[PDB]
């Protein structure tokens, strides 16, 4: 009399929200963009190769200056690179070698990392001594830690394998807000360029939108068949793209509240590990299990090129804030920068 | 048939059988080796995306084979006109030096690959099995220097041998004198043969004794190491046994009657072509069979 | 009654998720197209810059 | 190239050499992923060659370092650490991945070994199993297999 | 905290030898390259020698090359300057200077207190036209420095450094690479210039802004200073 009624109410709410989405689904993005000119074939070559890691590279991030990047690896080493000159700036040893994520603070005074130790650890890169020391280790996540992203020098959101997200205050070391609406392990994050919202994909094949200050889920996006491994905001913050294990990318948008485009080819069966956007949002770069990344025309959903210089599963890729280059990491322990 | 060079009594022949058989087999060898080694180098440079350390040795072997193959057509032109080299003085030295040095480099890099496999199969937990790329490149440079230094002796000679009107450009004339060029030949055979046989036997013994032979890829690997050993033996044994026969004939009869050397000389210069056939078999047996 | 509380929380979340204005797909697609077009000349990866103003060079 | 850039290059080279030393130190170690039910007698063997997150164990037999990563305690999904553990040489299983070997132990290619009274035989068996998988990675590394 | 303490010297007969020691504490001594800088009584700064991190690279001034030897003891965080065949021109106050080099770093941050040595008896030229400028507090003052050649490099950064030496204290960095503000210094210090001419601007003058200001180039060795400019109240 109670559980059945609540289930029926949830089902009818889902039906009505799907009907509302269908009502505004009169047009299609492909139909609108059929008239525009094709982007054409794009050849992008490996301009820099960064060597020094002795294990599979799992994460990388760019600095907001677009010159410095930090990469994590299974050898228990954080390496800050100078992409212009290929030479290393720092090498931060880690207590645990099972790190799965790394973040670069937008100011540049801190870096973060985390993994199977259930801790995103903040490292102070600007000390009076010439060493990098661990500023603080944030604990409280039940499961592993798959992504943490810096909001500012004092705030950071973390996604975790305990189906939750959390917003931390670094000085105190405690969570300020928690985000609990997912069902499966949260595998990815992407902060909006205004630092007001973020999207998180999980193993329940759904992506959710959160307001950082509100602390509650705002929109839920479905459509993928398997777990979502990557997520990325459109440059204007009004849309986002998801990559999953069922070998397809999907572009969702927040205002219309539904999927707009599907990026899949019959020649691709391997899953998707990473996804990013060009500075204008016209290109969508997705990395795959089949050892190479390929470029997608974001408005026409056709391939425009391939990044095929890696010898293993491309696990990470990212584009600079000024859009001059994209850096990809793989399990062959090399980082390549493409222009 | 007698022609002394400086102080060595040498018997030289210009038999017409050198033009009936050698130019065709060497032309086939040139074409197939050029195709195979060009494809091997093209794949090694462009479509590899992986170097490690053993591929460095394989690339050096391919380089030596290609350098011998590009040298083969001049041997063609020599053979088609019955020892009538006409290019000059420096280009004949360059031929002989390149041929000998590239054959030695191929043999040393075969031995290096064999020792690499032996250390990867009989001492898997050894430092040499996880060597750096810089160390591999430096070792390759040192080995190339070793071969070049062993072959300089052919680069510091005057080699327009005027055999009346022939202008002979041969390197293995039948001469009653033990020079470094023949001891180097015999060592090139025997010492790498000993190392290769030891490494192959120990690899097979370790693989079988660990009962790892029952796989399908491991059986193919054992078969192909047997095949590379057999190819080395088949290509390098006939010329060496003919050289040993020549030494025995010199020590028994001597240069006083050179007519007894005609058959042995023809046989030596016929079976010397299997040495280059080894270079033209190399892409098929070492690169195109990687699985 | 933990399951009942979870169901009530889900009902509230879906109800609040159902109370947001939704823009027609045509308008959102046009907005994305306009944003891509207006910043197309600013994209270094879409339009390859010459080697002079390339921070990464051989 | 300026003096400051030269000194930065020198710093990068010193970092490179420190990384080389650490990698040479870690190249003589092997990582083994240990699975179990948590209450299936695994602790017996764990303490047999012994003498939140994942537990690490260290034990040496013959110039070769083994790391044991007991993951039976975690209740999380089995497949969600596989992408993290995709590179381990072998997986050890105690009972009462297209090219990753499995080592099997009986408390009371797949390698099987019934537990003996002395832990020496068990350690020898696991050492032999790691030898074979290292032999075959070395072969792949070469090009033969 | 970070501190460098110097020892040795004080009275040396001409032609003799001496050993200056610099004991460091409070920071990772091994990661920093270390400089020796001396200033004569009533004279500006003068770079002496440089030993890099890991002892890989060593430089000497042309006036001390051969006679001086710089070395470090990383276990004990100690810096040495073996000084031999000492001349009457070698009497000065010697400073032990801390510097690290990576992208975005500030070298020449911390200076030791100094030790006094009394001896009984092609490169870039940095020029400061003025020597003494009396300014009342609260008035913006401009300090200029000129270079013999352009300090701008292909990287786009010009290697110009500014130091302030208060009366009785060692110099402290306030501007590095002509634009950046050193850690811990007030925001009223600003640096500008283009290639050859440079200007340091102080907005409001407190009682702690009184001292001698030095302009330094780090484009190439030998490192060169300019004749300092003194501010009076
Ligand atoms: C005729 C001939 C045949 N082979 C060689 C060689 O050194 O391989 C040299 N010459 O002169």
């Amino acid at each position: 009399s109670e559980l059945d009624q609540l289930r029926q109410e949830a089902e009818q709410l889902k039906n009505q929200i799907r009907d509302a989405r269908k009502a505004c689904a009169d047009a299609t993005l492909s139909q609108i963009t059929n008239n525009i000119d094709p982007v054409g074939r794009i050849q992008m070559r490996t301009r820099r190769t960064l060597r020094g890691h002795l294990a599979k590279i799992y994460a990388m991030h760019w600095g907001t200056d677009s010159r410095l990047l930090v990469s994590a690896s299974q050898d228990g080493k954080l390496i800050i690179w100078d992409s212009y000159t290929t030479n290393k700036v720092h090498a931060i040893p880690l207590r645990s070698s099972w790190v799965m994520t790394c973040a670069y603070a937008p100011s540049g005074n801190y870096v973060a990392c985390g993994g199977l130790d259930n801790i995103c650890s903040i490292y102070n890169l600007k000390t009076r001594e010439g060493n990098v020391r661990v500023s603080r280790e944030l604990a409280g996540h039940t499961g592993y830690l798959s992504c943490c992203r810096f909001l500012d020098d004092n705030q950071i959101v973390t996604s975790s394998g305990d189906t939750t997200c959390a917003l931390w205050d670094i000085e105190t070391g405690q969570q300020t807000t928690t985000f609990t609406g997912h069902t499966g392990d949260v595998m990815s994050l992407s902060l909006a360029p205004d630092t007001r919202l973020f999207v998180s994909g999980a193993c329940d094949a759904s992506a959710k939108l959160w307001d950082v200050r509100e602390g509650m889920c705002r929109q839920t996006f479905t459509g993928h068949e398997s777990d979502i491994n990557a997520i990325c905001f459109f440059p204007n913050g009004n849309a986002f793209a998801t990559g999953s294990d069922d070998a397809t990318c999907r572009l969702f948008d927040l205002r219309a509240d539904q999927e707009l485009m599907t990026y899949s080819h019959d020649n691709i069966i391997c899953g998707i590990t990473s996804v990013s956007f060009s500075k204008s949002g016209r290109l969508l770069l997705a990395g795959y299990d089949d050892f190479n990344c390929n470029v997608w025309d974001a408005l026409k959903a056709d391939r425009a090129g391939v990044l095929a210089g890696h010898d293993n599963r491309v696990s990470c890729l990212g584009v600079t804030d000024d859009g001059m280059a994209v850096a990809t990491g793989s399990w062959d322990s090399f980082l390549k920068i493409w222009n | 048939h007698f022609l002394e060079i400086d102080k060595k009594n040498c018997c030289v022949f210009r038999d017409d059988f050198i033009v009936k058989v050698l130019p065709p087999v060497l032309g086939l060898e040139f074409i197939f080796g050029l195709l195979g080694n060009g494809l091997a180098l093209w794949i090694f440079c462009f479509h590899l995306k992986s170097w490690k350390s053993s591929r460095i040795f394989l690339f050096n072997l391919a380089v030596a084979d290609f350098l011998l193959i590009i040298c083969l057509p001049f041997l063609m032109d020599n053979y088609v006109r019955r020892w009538d080299w006409k290019f000059g003085d420096i280009p004949c030295r360059l031929m002989l030096f390149m041929l000998a040095m590239n054959r030695q480099g191929s043999i040393i890099f075969l031995t290096v690959v064999a020792v690499d496999r032996y250390f990867r199969v009989v001492h898997p937990h050894h430092a040499l099995n996880k060597i750096s790329n810089r160390t591999a490149a430096i070792i390759s440079c040192l080995l190339w220097g070793i071969t070049i230094g062993l072959t300089v002796h052919l680069l510091k000679k005057k080699m327009p041998i005027q055999n009346g009107g022939a202008n002979l450009c041969s390197s293995f004339s039948i001469c009653h004198t033990f020079q470094w060029h023949e001891a180097m030949f015999l060592l090139e055979f025997f010492l790498p043969l000993g190392i290769i046989l030891f490494c192959s036997a120990r690899i097979i013994w370790s693989l079988r004794q660990r009962q790892m032979d029952r796989h399908a890829k491991i059986k193919r690997a054992i078969t192909f190491i047997m095949v590379v050993a057999i190819v080395f033996v088949i290509c390098f044994l006939p010329s060496v046994v003919v050289r040993i026969r020549i030494f025995w004939l010199l020590h028994t009869s001597g240069t006083q009657n050179c007519e007894v050397y005609r058959s042995v000389d023809l046989a030596f210069f016929i079976t010397l072509s299997f040495t280059y056939m080894n270079s033209m078999l190399d892409p098929v047996v070492y690169y195109f069979s990687s699985p | 009654t933990a399951s009942i509380a979870q169901a009530r929380k889900l009902v509230e979340q879906l109800k609040m998720e159902a109370n947001i204005d939704r823009i027609k797909v045509s308008k959102a697609a046009a907005d994305l197209m306009a944003y891509c077009e207006a910043h197309a000349k600013e994209d270094p990866l879409l339009t390859p810059v010459p080697a002079s103003e390339n921070p990464f060079r051989e | 190239l300026s003096a400051e850039d030269k000194a930065a290059v020198e710093r990068s080279k010193m970092i490179d050499r420190n990384l080389r030393e650490d990698g040479e130190k870690a190249a003589r170690e092997v990582k083994l992923l240990l699975l179990g039910a948590g209450e299936s007698g695994k602790s017996t063997i764990v303490k047999q060659m012994k003498i939140t997150g994942i537990v690490e164990t260290h034990f040496t037999f013959k110039d070769l370092h083994f790391k044991m990563f007991d993951v039976g305690g975690q209740r999380s999904e089995r497949k969600k650490w596989i992408h993290c553990f995709e590179g381990v040489t072998a997986i050890i299983f105690c009972v009462a991945f297209t090219d990753t070997s499995i080592i099997l132990f009986l408390n009371k290619e797949i390698y099987t070994h019934f537990t003996c009274a002395t832990d020496t035989k068990n350690v020898q068996f696991v050492f032999d199993a790691v030898t074979d998988v290292i032999i075959k990675n070395n072969l792949k590394d070469c090009g033969l297999f | 905290d970070v501190q460098l303490v110097e020892s040795g010297g004080g009275l040396v007969q001409p032609g003799g030898s001496r050993k200056l020691s610099c004991s460091a504490s409070g920071f990772a001594f091994s990661s920093f390259g270390m400089h020796w800088v001396r200033q004569a009584p009533e004279k500006g700064l003068e770079w002496v020698a440089y030993i890099s991190s890991g002892s890989g690279t060593i430089y000497y001034a042309d006036t001390v090359k051969g006679r001086f030897t710089i070395s470090r003891d990383d276990p004990k965080n100690t810096l040495f300057l073996q000084m031999t065949s000492l001349r009457s021109e070698d009497t000065a106050m010697y400073y032990c200077v801390r510097s690290i080099y990576y992208y975005g770093s500030s070298p020449f941050d911390f200076w030791g207190q100094g030790t006094t040595l009394t001896v009984s008896s092609s490169d870039i030229v940095m020029t400061q036209a003025t020597s003494s400028v009396p300014v009342t507090p609260g008035e913006s003052v401009s300090i200029s420095c000129r270079s013999s050649k352009s300090l701008l490099h292909s990287n786009g950064n010009t290697y110009l450094y500014w130091f302030l030496q208060r009366p009785g204290q060692s110099p402290q960095l306030l501007i590095y690479r002509m634009s950046n503000l050193a850690s811990g210094v007030p925001d009223r210090f600003s640096g500008s210039g283009s290639g050859t001419a440079f200007t340091l601007t102080i907005s409001r003058l407190e009682a702690e802004d009184v001292g001698v200001y030095y302009c330094m180039q780090h484009l190439e060795y030998p490192l060169t200073f300019g004749a300092g400019t003194k501010l009076e109240l």
